């Protein structure tokens, strides 16, 4: 049957589920810290002038 | 005298040529494409009776 | 016998909701509290394409970030030059009933997936300067919600029929399928690296698959409704995915939990299309509301209003460098912002 | 920008290719095709042709149509249906001959109540409000050879006609056309039809025509 198969996933998983059991503040330092660090490269954050923004120029 | 005249007898039948047109162009398309024949809107329509 | 299965298999989910509730030290807030607010966003427009008269449905960025390529419900693929507006070329598409478009990474392709459940490829530098058929990919029996390049050679596809395929272009075989999806699939993205993709499909579930294997490697669930669309954050550890629920949620890959919900009172109607803007900052979510949201990606809080559509969203854009956003939305013109 | 002038004659030609080819589809009219499986659309498909999608292209009298066969399409309708928004015409085909018939691998659901649930998921459904449905109710001879015996009560309970062919089919199109809610703006072309040359052809032909009619007469607000 399927099922077997659908278990065969689930188990397999669940070991990943355990590997991938880092803590969610180190996901939230990780994200934080990319979004902080890649800053000031953000075109829309950041608005640029007319001497560089190709949409205007 | 003469204006008053002029555009009384003039603009009914400016008004009565342009909804004739507007009936036949819309039914006589109809039968031809789905497309709405062009300058059938209900406003814009209005300037052909003003030329 | 079944009943038994049964009982193993959610014996496992409730070991896996254990796993993922061991992670959950403290959610996304409360350790984003002390960022500085993004502030009020006051995008404007710059350019509108007065481009294809019926419906616009799909829209991709060219690497480049100068070409863009976009579809319509009946007729043809235009490629414009965003830069000048120019139309690049006009592909006189065989089926006219499209749902997908991608871009090649080389620019030297595109395609159309189409919702005659055949992939065309295109191809662009042609010897004799038109747009030729390359191979069609057939045989996914099902309209193809969402097709995304691999790189020239590989491409991947996403049907109404639950598999996803990864078509090898010169041969035209479908090399390898993927099929832990129970719904069907409405979107799909690429990881940065490209190792590896994830799918939303109709079942609430989005699940994270390899290239190479094909093995599910893990699967995310949160949502109440149908997953309409998914973009990958730009580094590649999250994803962000929209529903017809209007809630936007980032999912973490190396975690395996919410982690972050998008949602507020105002809107009710679902999302159609997310895209995070480079650096990752910002979530661009457009809406059946006739209308796009810009949101903080680390604060559940709404950062701008776009407002510039007379139907809805179809899609949105950002191009590869983020120096601006393209919304193509179902009244004909495609609206860039920045 | 010496050459670019060359790139603005690119973009130029390309828009009035755009703008002839746009004009030319919005000038042919598009018709939806759906019904339960062997609802008799093959029959119906095959007769005006002789006069994934499968796109189906035939003329009559100019007004060239366009037809659209979906039933290849085993999916989810709600998400696919948000299409085909802009059809002047939705045939939809039911054979009658369904009342009789129990199943269509669906627990013994009446393939008949099974065409009605389909036809107010779709008629009713919100992305279709102007768009108008036309109703081939297939199989009429079919039917008149089946209703000569077995009651149209197994199907319809409430039913306490004679069994009559009339009084029969008459009741079928009654409900389906009791079945669609918004009747003040919808409007259903309920005709009957079989394996003969009808004037289906002519009759789908004489409702687009009016229906194109009735949406013209709406833009400029005659209606």
């Amino acid at each position: 049957a399927s099922i077997a198969q659908a278990r065969k996933l689930v188990e397999q998983l669940k070991m990943e589920a355990n590997i991938d059991r880092i803590k969610v503040s180190k996901a939230a330092a990780d994200l934080m810290a990319y979004c902080e660090a890649h800053a000031k490269e953000d075109p829309l954050l950041t608005p640029v002038p007319a001497s560089e923004n190709p949409f205007r120029e | 005298r003469r204006i008053f005249l002029g555009l009384g007898m003039s603009i009914s039948y400016a008004a009565l040529l342009t909804k004739t047109n507007r009936i036949y162009r819309i039914f006589e398309q109809g039968k031809r494409s789905v497309s709405a024949p062009r300058f059938i809107s209900p406003a814009s329509q209005l300037a052909i009776t003003f030329s | 016998e079944l009943d038994q299965l049964r009982q193993e298999a959610e014996q496992l989910k409730n070991q896996i909701r254990d796993a993922r509730k061991a992670c959950a030290d403290a959610t996304l807030s409360q350790i984003t509290n002390n960022i500085d607010p993004v502030g009020r966003i006051q995008m404007r427009t710059r350019r509108t394409l007065r481009g294809h008269l019926a419906k616009i449905y799909a829209m991709h960025w060219g690497t480049d970030s100068r070409l863009l390529v976009s579809a319509s419900q009946d007729g043809k693929l235009i490629i414009w030059d965003s830069y000048t507006t120019n139309k690049v070329h006009a592909i006189p598409l065989r089926s006219s009933w499209v749902m997908t478009c991608a871009y090649a990474p080389s620019g030297n392709y595109v395609a159309c997936g189409g919702l005659d459940n055949i992939c065309s490829i295109y191809n662009l530098k042609t010897r004799e300067g038109n747009v030729r058929v390359s191979r069609e990919l057939a045989g996914h029996t099902g309209y193809l919600s969402c097709c995304r390049f691999l790189d020239d050679n590989q491409i991947v596809t996403s049907s109404g029929d639950t598999t996803c395929a990864l078509w090898d272009i010169e041969t035209g075989q479908q090399t390898t399928t993927f099929t832990g999806h129970t719904g069907d699939v409405m979107s799909l993205s690429l990881a940065p690296d490209t190792r590896l993709f994830v799918s939303g499909a109709c079942d609430a579930s989005a699940k994270l698959w390899d290239v190479r294997e094909g093995m599910c490697r893990q699967t995310f669930t949160g949502h109440e409704s149908d997953i309409n669309a998914i973009c990958f954050f730009p580094n590649g550890n999250a994803f962000a995915t929209g529903s017809d629920d209007a809630t936007c949620r980032l999912f973490d890959l190396r975690a395996d939990q919410e982690l972050m919900t998008y949602s507020h009172d105002n809107i009710i109607c679902g999302i159609t299309s997310v895209s995070f803007s480079k650096s990752g900052r910002l979530l661009l979510a457009g809406y059946d509301d006739f209308n796009c949201n810009v949101w903080d990606a680390l604060k559940a809080d709404r950062a701008g209003v776009l407002a510039g559509h007379d139907n809805r969203v179809s899609c949105l854009g950002v191009t590869d460098d983020g120096m601006a956003v393209a919304t193509g939305s179902w009244d004909s013109f495609l609206k860039i912002w920045n | 920008s010496a050459e670019d002038k060359a790139a603005v004659e690119r973009s130029k030609m390309i828009d009035r290719n755009l703008r002839e080819d746009g004009e030319k589809a919005a000038k042919e009219v598009k018709l939806l095709l759906l019904g339960a499986g062997e609802s008799g659309k093959n029959t119906i498909v095959k007769q005006m042709k002789i006069i994934g999608i499968v796109e189906t292209h035939f003329t009559f009298k100019d007004l060239y149509f366009k037809m659209f066969d979906v039933g290849a399409q085993r999916s989810e309708r709600k998400k696919w249906i948000h299409c085909f928004e802009g059809v002047t015409a939705i045939i939809f085909c039911v054979a009658l001959s369904d009342y009789d018939l129990v199943l269509a691998e669906d627990e013994e659901m009446n393939r008949m109540h099974a065409s009605m649930k389909l036809f107010d998921s779709i008629c009713n459904n919100k992305w279709f409000t102007e768009t108008s449905i036309i109703l081939f109710l297939n199989k009429k001879d079919l039917f008149e050879e089946k209703i000569k015996r077995s009651p149209l009560t197994i199907c319809y309970p409430e039913y306490t006609g004679s069994n009559t062919y009339e009084e029969a089919a008459a009741y079928i199109q009654c409900q389906f056309e009791d079945l669609n809610r918004r009747k003040d703006t919808k409007e259903i072309y309920t005709h009957f039809t079989c394996s003969t040359d009808t004037k289906n052809v002519q009759f789908v032909f004489d409702a687009v025509t009016d229906v194109i009619i009735k949406n013209n007469l709406k833009e400029c607000g005659l209606y």
